[PDB]
DNA sequence: CTTGACAAAAGTGTTAAATTGTGCTATACTGGGAGCCGTCACGGATGC
DNA sequence: GCATCCGTGAGTAGAGAAGCACAATTTAACACTTTTGTCAAG
């Protein structure tokens, strides 16, 4: 989000979960969201 | 070992976060018998207790930072090492 | 965007340290009624009011602009907390 | 001091009786006419605390100066009414019963 | 007896208690069979349990039997008049000592409490408890204005004399929390019950003059 | 699983 | 303003009554008008004949007849007094002493049957309600293939819902057929022996298929007698019970052979005979006669299953989603089913009452207790999922609600169990259920609407009409026919060309079992009546439906329901032809019963002198508040002395213009971006709309208060409220209620009420306060009703109901209730939601002055500016064609009727545009004006974009642009033209019920929860906003630790923190450090109630008390 | 067990569960004292075990216990803590908050990236405790309690109150949230600009991050109170400080729709 | 500032009605009642 | 190894149906001092 080294203290785990989950509804749904869920 | 996100989350040390996710009866049953002591490491545990999360401004790496002006700084310095 | 936000982010190793410094300075300014400010009278933040041009009451705005000047010293274990609070009260009565 | 850890463990029967301020012996809740809690019931002021701050059930004490005092007549401690959110009771079972969590 | 507030197993166990009492009081010298006499005690125990255990707010047997009579009478009037009876009609059919006021109060008493977990709407995500405010704990506004009044009152009492302010704080219970008598104050200072009433009014009068001059205390009166 | 049926069996003996 | 009608398809029959699904079904159930001796065995009449006679086993209670009396109160009285519009029910019963032989007859009062209004709704507790029809799997016998193992099929026997167990017949791998009852699997051989079947009978009937019969010939039980085989089966069904012949026969009879407990249903029985090729005597799986069991359906069911497994040509599996296998339970059936349940409960109470207590002297009045009957009826009309609060925002809203079909409800489905199959558009929905109309979201495919021409038959199957085609000529014979019957014919499309009645096209588009095929005219057997039968009423009101994507047509039809009535509502310029029928069938307007002359015309009533001479006075509903708060009023449309024919309009109803449905306004629309105020569906409107009061609606809000009996004294509704000045009480009359006509604002008193204060000594600070001022504390406090924030208006009605009033059944302890109606005239403002019929919706984001809006060269400004970027992705081109047709009608002064799929095409629209150009521009030439310099510049760009032909005169090029729906548009801000021609036309836009006035809410501090001590939710309760888990995740990701902690503690449930924070802020101080939330304290105590020792520790593992020593025993 | 304004009492399901346990426990004590046969004692002890089970976890074993007259299972202790409606997910991991509001959003084309249009009526309620202090500092009201009485009635609100509200919100920011909050930019901080009307004006360039359009969407407004909360929002959560997507590093606040088309 | 004495306010001891709790009904009566149903995948255990 | 039943989970906002007798306990109506509180007197 800042194009610079991450700052110590950022909850990157929450960011990672939101980053993966946010486009979940844009998947066409072994294909699409079901493929992601089983992985 | 490789486990899914659901099983990995339910096997975490902190029983507060695991009980608040799923299988509350199962998580609390094993935690109470084992006498588990939640150390409040993750974010969810401090949210439940209304504590400052150990991330961002709540992280110990920046939370204890002090701010002072030069006039106050010199006044403290000139009064101690004198 | 906040004025000089790029310069504010460049003075700290972690972006959350900047917020801690600004917020702690803001309450120092609020506690002493802005009498401990390092800003010159021509540098004090101002707001436009119908009666006239008056001082900005938002201490967060003051704290950010103070840090841009460079007259504030921030860090960890600079001075004891009890010594800091007592000394500021003496030299800035409130 | 600061809260740093949270521990969960089984509660012994002795520990449960240590938590409780009294045994709930009757299934009554409140009087149908006065709407006031019944003695030895699920809402008894003698067990869980006064309905209103610093006032006993009978009405002998109605002031904060008697903090920590238990009225000799009514048996209700003169304290803040917020203790009814924290003070617990207990039911002495005639026969032991298994906790369903550790069974099913 | 099912459907009257108690489960089937509760009815049986209560009925068993009456059966035990039947055995103790049964007499075979009368040559009556056991079921003839036991039925009275089994039904008695079930009836008493319903009158004692079928309601969250317990109602005595006399009022339960009164509530039962009122419903039976109202139902009989309903089927004869072809409509819901009025309270005057029900009271008249009940007999002497009954008016429409008593019928309404009895119906008000017969109101069972409603569950806090009763859902609203098709969705199973709302209950009655989510719409009931807590009226016991003071609101942040009420707590603040109490603190504002306390600091303005002690500020006004500062203008009083050292003893004059003490008397009002002691008579009105601003220190110990309890209103004291002019006597209970006559022992703290060793003065006469008329001494206090003499000054307590004088200190009261001076606060009235101060309040009229500043008007920093009227808004708290509401 | 049925307490009522269990009781009726017990009294049936 | 003439109306031009498009279309080529001639509809032989009109639309059926749009509320007949409600009205006719409830009439059939009640049978209130038919004499008792001619009542058929349906409805509640069937319920009486099923539960009765009640036999003690020598006392019999028999049913002879019933009757329904007149309702105690009229419909308006029930609404005003919060009563139920219902009719008393009396049953004429006789008690028969089989021993003595004496019969006594009397009429007993069974309670009240709620009555349906003329429009098709009910008034339950003073509130209008609609019973939504329910769709489910039809009863009968079904044969579905086993998914686990290929080549095997399972037989399913389904009775009426809650009227018997579901039965499964499956061929086990061992070869023996199994019967599953109540989750208990057992071999059908045992039960088949119970019903009197030998070894030779099974072989003689089922032995001509193959090895299947060999698995049905276990001789271990064939030699066993049926009586013990009945007991042997009784052990498998419910094991443990003592085997007794009397008890065993009752259980088996009550399971498959008792009409009182098992009911296959009229639809189920008909399906069973049609599928298995048999004839059932009753509606049970077996009959119990002559002390023995006789088979009814099991043998044909097993015969079909064996033949299906073998592979005979005449046997096929059943599609459970096929609309011939799905039926509709209407209001009559739903009420009858609940009536039967209550009647069964009443019969059980009668049976237990007639076996004890003065046996010789008993009367039917004493034995019958009608409360169980009334309780079931009251429960169905109040607390049922299918009994819904009537949606009456506009007359179309009520019409849609009565035609809704729901797969949910008691006995239906739940979303969890609703998959892509029940939620999908089956091929048999054609002409029976609208394919596009459905609530998007979690209810997609579960709540649907009946098709316009569709009707529900007696058995509950939806039928759609088709025109009979014989010998290639299309006749006027219309056959209403079900989906299963539709599969047997080749049905052509309604758009097939015809030369008179002969089919003209050699290739005909047709459907064979739902599949599109090309057939010859001689192969066509039926024809579609019209394109309108495929869609519902709401979808049929969308012009140019064929040009809109289905996803956006869904939105357009749904939002027509949300349109609010307008004081100047207009019928759309482009209509589909159903606008008049919707108003007529909604009963919101008033029409002449026969030919006559109007005698008196007034805003309150209309009097018409009919030809027969009788004077009929029609009161006019004026400023009535609907369930949604919209004002429903009828405005007279006739004058004194005017001659009216039968069916002529007398008074327009809500959202109607001269008998035509008027859900919005006809405004001039420019399709062009405007300075970002059109960004992402936002809408720009002109201030001229507000000047002439378009999109202005009247809304009425109801406020209620009760004066109660209290233990401290009764609450008094009075004008004398303590500690308030005259200004606050200025608008209150002597009785304490606000005067009618007063303007009320938030914080103003609507009615004054004083309540006795709870006995509690005051705080010493207050005691000194009263002592200083010499003011004695009063015994009453202000508990009056005030206007909530963001509300107000004009007081138009005050309703005061007092205890003892005739028909007012107040709750005990309530002396009186006062209801105040406040009406506000709402104009269109920023944030209000506008929409059209094509799914284009948006909120008003900017209101411009008239001089700022784009305008035509003649000086006419546009009314609405729409963003063209909302068209391409949504693929709803009907709004564009409506705009083009609206532009032509704006200058020609005419409206249009274009039926869906058969209406105005572009060649017809362009030729209308050519005529509209001759008045658009020919008028300019006569006035002495040539071509604008600004127009010349636009035409120079237009030929560069390929929009006009080079080399033509400016007049011809302007005409070319006009035929495309585009005009030269000037910018009101600059005066310069828009660099390209803009599509400008007249389009019908609706104002929706979602208004920013009713949705804006804010709270600093307010009520808190009882247990969690957290703020409540909802604007009505002045609650806070929910900061859920995902919002917490957002702050965690941002690293805003202190912002998160405030919301968790300081602003939600830190009782000490929130009190200190508020006090600090009002003193100009910073809020203090927060503390532990009260919800965590609740969790710990609840965990302790679960016998769990939860303790908070410190760095040194020592216990830390978070309860401040308030829970520690000394 | 609370009396509602109507006068009827409302109670939780736990009280009925507790009463059943006490009723069965007390009956067992009398049955034991009377020397009842083992069959009667066996049934009572079995019912006591089921009463304990229903109180702790209703429906876990056997048929759920329901109150007479309804089929609704009683809410036991396990149900209170578990599930989406349980204590953890409804009151601990998320809460309803004070100083919060909600309104329909409209496009603010003239707004700056860090600015939002906040209705004055919402801001008066959202910043009421701050406004009461500001009104007391000026000559609008003698004290806070009198100031609050003025704001209770709309027709008693002077025009000088609105001028004081502007000084309250100077430099302060508010939090705008649109549900669902799929990522962290579903909550952003904006400097509120007081506007006439009832709708929130939203910057066009932040619509993509919020996944917000203007066909009826609504947003929640939140007020950070302390210096830490204000500093975090102005530095870390400000819209103009969050221009790149945390998921990919690409610009998330970027030209779209009419802005691209015009350029 | 003490009388002082004096009426109101409050406390207090009886006594009555009123409300509430408990016992007892003697032909013979002896094993309940309602449901019963259109999801799907996933562990995890429990046995085969 | 495998087949089966049980348990778990499945987006977020907002708006929405016996009397009766008798004893035992409690309430409420009295009287009674006894007590504060108060307005004359110095
Ligand atoms: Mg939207
Ligand atoms: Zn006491």
């Amino acid at each position: 989000s800042m194009a610079r080294p991450v700052s110590i203290g950022e909850a990157v785990g929450i960011v990672a979960a939101q980053s993966i989950g946010e486009p979940g509804t844009q998947l066409t749904m072994t294909q699409g969201l079901p493929r992601v869920i089983e992985l | 070992l490789l486990m899914g996100v659901t099983k990995s989350a339910l096997s975490t040390k902190s029983w507060l976060s695991a009980a608040s996710f799923q299988n509350t009866t199962h998580v609390l049953t094993e935690a109470a018998i084992a006498g588990k002591k939640d150390e409040l490491i993750g974010l969810k545990e401090n949210v439940i207790l209304g504590r400052l999360i150990p991330a961002g401004t709540g992280s110990d790496f920046v939370r204890f930072t002090q701010v002072v002006d030069q006039k106050t700084l010199k006044a403290i310095e000139e009064a101690r090492k004198e | 965007a906040e004025p000089g936000i790029d310069k504010l982010f460049g003075m700290v190793d972690s972006k959350y340290r900047l917020t801690v410094v600004v917020a702690k300075r803001a309450q120092q300014l609020l506690r002493h009624g802005f009498k401990n400010t390092v800003l010159e009278p021509e540098e004090r933040p101002k707001m436009q009011t119908l009666e006239g041009l008056f001082d900005d009451p938002n201490a967060v705005t003051w704290a950010m602009k103070e840090l841009l000047t460079g007259r504030l010293v921030f860090g960890e274990n600079l001075v004891p907390e009890d010594r800091l609070q007592k000394e500021m009260e003496r030299l800035y009565p409130v | 001091k600061e809260v740093r850890k949270v521990r969960i463990a089984l509660a012994s029967p002795e520990k449960i009786r240590s938590w409780s301020y009294g045994e709930v012996e009757k299934p009554e809740t409140i009087n149908y006419r006065t709407l006031k809690p019944e003695r030895d019931g699920l809402f008894d002021e003698r067990i869980f605390g006064p309905i209103k701050d610093y006032e006993c059930a009978c009405g002998k004490y109605k002031r904060q100066r008697f903090e920590g005092k238990v009225c000799e007549r009514c048996g209700v401690e003169v304290t803040k009414s917020i203790v009814r959110r924290y003070r617990m009771g207990h039911i002495e079972l005639a026969t032991p019963a298994a906790h369903i969590w550790f069974v099913k | 007896y099912t459907g009257r507030g108690l489960s089937f197993l509760d009815l049986i166990q209560e009925g068993n208690q009456g059966l035990i009492r039947a055995v103790e009081k049964f007499e075979y010298k009368r040559r009556f069979k056991f079921s003839t006499y036991a039925t009275w005690w089994i039904r008695q125990a079930i009836n008493r349990a319903i009158a004692d255990q079928a309601r969250t707010i317990r109602i005595p047997v006399h009022m339960v039997e009164t509530i039962n009579k009122l419903s039976r009478t109202a139902r009989q009037l309903q089927q004869e008049l072809g409509r819901e009876p009025t309270y005057e009609e029900i009271a008249e059919a009940m007999g002497p000592g009954w008016d429409a006021k008593r019928v309404e109060e009895t119906l008000k008493i017969a109101q069972e409490p409603v569950s806090l977990e009763t859902p609203i709407g098709d969705e199973k995500d709302s209950f009655y408890g989510d719409f009931i405010p807590d009226e016991h704990l003071p609101s942040p506004v009420d707590a603040a204005t109490q603190s504002l009044l306390s600091e303005e009152l002690e500020k006004a009492l500062s203008k009083l004399s050292e003893r004059e302010a003490m008397v009002l704080k002691l008579r009105k219970g601003l220190i110990d929390g309890r209103e004291h008598t002019l006597e209970e104050v006559g022992a703290f200072f060793g003065v006469t019950r008329e001494r206090i009433r003499q000054i307590e009014n004088k200190a009261l009068r001076k606060l009235k003059y101060h309040e009229s001059r500043t008007r920093k205390l009227r808004d708290f009166l509401d | 699983s049925d307490p009522v049926r269990q009781y009726l069996h017990e009294i049936g003996q | 303003m003439e109306i031009k009608r498009f279309g080529r398809i001639r509809e032989v029959i009109p639309l059926p009554p749009l509320t007949e699904i409600q009205v006719e079904s409830y009439r059939r159930a009640l049978q209130a008008d038919v004499p008792p001796e001619k009542r058929e065995n349906v409805g509640i009449q069937a319920a009486f004949r099923e539960t009765f006679p009640i036999e003690e086993e020598g006392l019999v209670l028999d049913f002879l007849e019933y009757r329904l009396g007149e309702p105690p109160f009229p419909q308006d009285e029930c609404r005003e007094k919060d009563l139920t519009y219902q009719a008393p029910l009396y049953a004429r019963l006789q008690l028969i002493h089989k021993d003595t032989g004496l019969i006594k007859e009397d009429e007993v009062f069974l309670g009240h049957i709620p009555l349906m209004t003329e429009d098709g709704s009910f008034i339950i507790n003073g509130a209008d309600r609609v019973i939504v029809s329910q769709i489910h799997r039809s009863p009968g016998v079904y044969f579905t293939p086993d998914p686990a193992r290929p080549g095997r099929y399972i037989a399913s026997i389904i009775p009426l819902p809650k009227r018997g167990p579901w039965i499964d017949l499956e061929v086990e791998p061992n070869g023996v057929v199994s019967m599953k009852v109540n989750k208990r699997k057992f071999p059908l051989v045992l039960l088949l022996r119970v019903l009197g079947y030998d070894q030779e009978t099974l072989a003689r009937e089922l032995g001509a298929y193959g090895e299947l019969v060999q698995g049905l010939m276990d001789e271990s039980v064939f030699a066993m007698r049926p009586e013990e085989a009945l007991i042997r089966l009784f052990t498998l069904l419910r094991p443990g019970d003592p085997p007794k012949r009397d008890k065993a026969v009752a259980y088996v009879y009550g399971l498959i052979a008792d009409p009182r407990r098992y009911d296959l249903g009229e639809a189920g029985r008909y399906k069973a005979e049609e599928k298995l090729g048999i004839r059932l005597s009753g509606r049970t799986l077996a009959r119990f006669e002559d002390g023995e069991f006789k088979d009814e359906v099991f043998l044909p069911t097993l015969r079909y299953l064996f033949a299906l497994t073998a592979g005979v040509p005449g046997h096929e599996v059943d599609d459970i989603d096929h609309l011939g296998n799905r039926r509709i339970r209407t209001v009559g059936e739903l009420m009858t089913d609940q009536f039967r349940v209550g009647l069964a409960r009443l019969a059980r109470g009668v049976r237990e009452r007639m076996l004890m207590g003065s046996e010789d002297s008993l009367t039917p009045a004493k034995l019958v207790n009608s409360r169980p009957l009334e309780a079931a009826i009251r429960e169905f009309f109040s607390r049922s999922q299918l009994s819904q609060f009537k949606d009456e925002t506009n007359p179309l809203s009520s019409l849609r609600h009565k035609r809704r079909i729901s797969a949910l409800g008691p006995g239906g489905l739940t979303r969890e169990r609703a998959g892509f199959d029940v939620r999908d558009v089956h091929r048999t929905h054609y002409g029976r259920i609208c394919p596009v109309e459905t609530p998007e979201g979690a209810n997609i495919g579960l709540i649907t609407s009946l098709a316009a021409y569709a009707r529900v038959d007696e058995l509950g199957f939806i039928r759609t009409p088709y025109r009979r085609v014989v010998g290639g000529v299309v006749t006027d014979e219309v056959v209403y026919m079900t989906a299963t019957e539709e599969d047997r014919y080749t049905i052509a499309q309604a758009n097939t060309p015809l030369e008179g009645n002969r089919i003209a096209a050699e290739r005909v588009v047709a459907r064979r079992k739902g599949e599109p095929v090309i057939v010859s005219p001689e192969e066509v057997e039926f024809m579609d009546v019209s394109p309108k039968q495929v869609f519902s009423v709401n979808t049929n009101l969308i012009p140019f439906l064929e040009h809109d994507d289905a996803n956006r047509a869904l939105m357009g039809s749904n939002m027509q329901t949300q349109a609010v009535p307008l004081i100047r509502a207009q019928a759309p310029v482009v209509m589909t032809g159903l606008e008049e029928r919707v108003v007529r069938d909604s009963l919101a307007a008033l029409y002449a019963e026969e030919d006559g002359e109007v005698a008196k015309v007034d805003g309150n009533r209309i009097v018409v002198r009919y030809e027969d001479g009788r004077l009929v006075e029609y009161p006019l509903r004026r400023f009535y508040r609907s369930n949604q708060g919209t004002a429903l009023d009828q405005r007279p449309r006739v004058v004194v002395g005017q001659r009216v024919r039968k069916g002529d309009l007398l008074a327009d109803g809500p959202a109607s213009e001269n008998g035509f449905l008027a859900l919005g306004q006809n405004v001039l629309v420019a399709i062009m971006p405007f300075d970002g105020y059109n960004f992402e569906d936002a809408i720009v409107i002109s201030e001229e709309l507000l000047k002439r009061d378009f999109y202005t609606s009247i809304h009425i809000e109801r406020y209620e208060i009760e004066a109660r009996d209290t233990k401290l004294g009764p609450e008094r509704i009075t004008r004398d409220i303590p500690h308030l000045s005259e200004a606050a009480l200025r608008d209150l009359d002597e009785e304490g209620v606000v005067r009618i006509g007063a303007e009320v604002k938030p914080g103003d008193i609507l009615v004054g009420r004083t309540s006795f204060k709870g006995e509690s000594e005051p705080t010493p600070e207050e005691r000194l306060l009263r002592s200083i001022f010499g003011e004695k504390a009063r015994d009453v406090k202000d508990t009056s009703l005030r206007v909530p924030p963001g509300e107000g208006g004009i007081v138009v009605r005050t309703v005061r109901l007092r205890r003892g009033d005739p028909g007012v059944e107040l709750k005990p302890g309530v002396r009186e209730v006062v209801r105040v109606y406040v009406a506000q005239k709402r104009k269109l403002q920023v944030g209000d939601k506008l929409a059209n019929r094509h799914g284009n919706k948006g909120v008003v984001a900017k209101i411009l002055p008239v001089e700022d809006m784009p305008h035509l060269p003649d000086g006419t400004p546009v009314d609405v500016i729409l963003n063209p970027l909302g068209v391409p992705s949504r693929m709803n081109l009907g709004q564009i064609l409506e705009t083009h047709l609206g532009l032509a009608g704006y200058f020609l002064g005419q409206r249009y009727i274009s039926p869906i799929f058969d209406g105005a095409k572009e060649p017809e629209i362009k030729e209308l545009l050519a005529q509209a150009f001759e008045v658009y521009f020919g008028k300019r030439k006569g006035e002495g004006f040539g071509v604008d310099k600004r127009e010349v510049e636009v035409l120079r760009r237009a030929e560069k974009l390929g929009l006009v032909t080079p080399g033509k005169t400016p007049e011809e090029q302007l005409k070319e642009l006009f035929l495309q729906g585009k005009v030269v548009l000037y910018d009101g801000r600059t005066g310069e033209p828009i660099e390209g021609p803009i599509v400008v036309g007249q389009m019908f836009i609706m104002k929706l019920y979602h208004m920013v006035e009713d949705k804006m809410h804010a709270r600093s501090t307010g009520p808190y929860s009882l247990i969690t001590q957290q703020p409540l939710g909802g604007k009505a309760q002045f609650g806070g906003q929910r900061f859920g888990e995902m919002e917490v995740w957002a702050l965690e990701a941002y690293g805003a630790a202190h912002t998160l902690q405030e919301m968790l503690t300081l602003k939600s449930d830190d009782i000490e923190g929130r009190n200190a924070a508020y006090e600090a802020i009002i003193k100009g101080e910073d809020v203090p450090e927060p503390s532990v939330p009260e919800s965590f304290r609740v969790l710990v105590k609840e965990l302790q109630a679960l016998a769990l020792d939860v303790q908070t520790l410190d760095e040194k593992d020592n216990p830390v008390d978070i309860f401040e020593g308030l829970a520690s025993k000394r | 067990m609370v009396q509602v304004d109507g006068g009827r009492f409302a109670t939780s399901d736990l009280n009925d569960l507790y009463r059943r346990l006490i009723n069965r426990n007390n009956r067992l004590k009398k049955l034991l004292a009377q020397g009842a046969p083992e069959i009667i004692i066996r049934n009572e002890k079995r019912m006591l075990q089921e009463a304990v089970d229903a109180l702790l976890d209703n429906g876990r074993r056997g048929a759920p216990v329901t109150n007479p007259g309804s089929d609704r299972p009683l809410r036991s202790l396990t149900d209170i803590l578990s599930g989406k409606q349980g204590r953890f997910r409804q009151n601990l991991l998320g809460k309803r908050v004070d100083y919060s509001g909600r309104s329909v959003i409209v496009v603010g084309p003239q707004l700056k990236l860090h600015q939002c249009g906040l209705p004055k009526r919402m801001a008066l309620e959202l910043f009421k405790p701050f406004l009461l202090k500001k009104m007391e500092e000026k000559g609008i009201a003698p004290n806070v309690k009198a100031a609050r009485r003025m704001l209770e009635r709309q027709r008693d609100i002077k025009d000088e109150v609105w001028d004081a509200l502007e000084e309250v919100i100077h430099g302060k920011v508010v939090l705008l949230n649109r549900a669902p909050t799929l990522h962290r930019l579903g909550i952003q901080a904006f400097q509120p600009v007081l506007v006439e009307g009832q709708s929130i004006q939203l910057h066009p360039l932040v619509c993509e991050a919020f996944n917000a359009d203007f066909d009826g969407d609504q947003m929640a407004v939140h007020v950070p109170l302390s210096s830490f909360a204000q500093a975090e929002a102005r530095i870390q959560m400000l819209s103009a400080h969050n221009l790149l997507s945390p998921a990919s590093g690409e610009p998330l606040a970027k030209p779209s729709r009419d802005i691209i088309l015009g350029l």
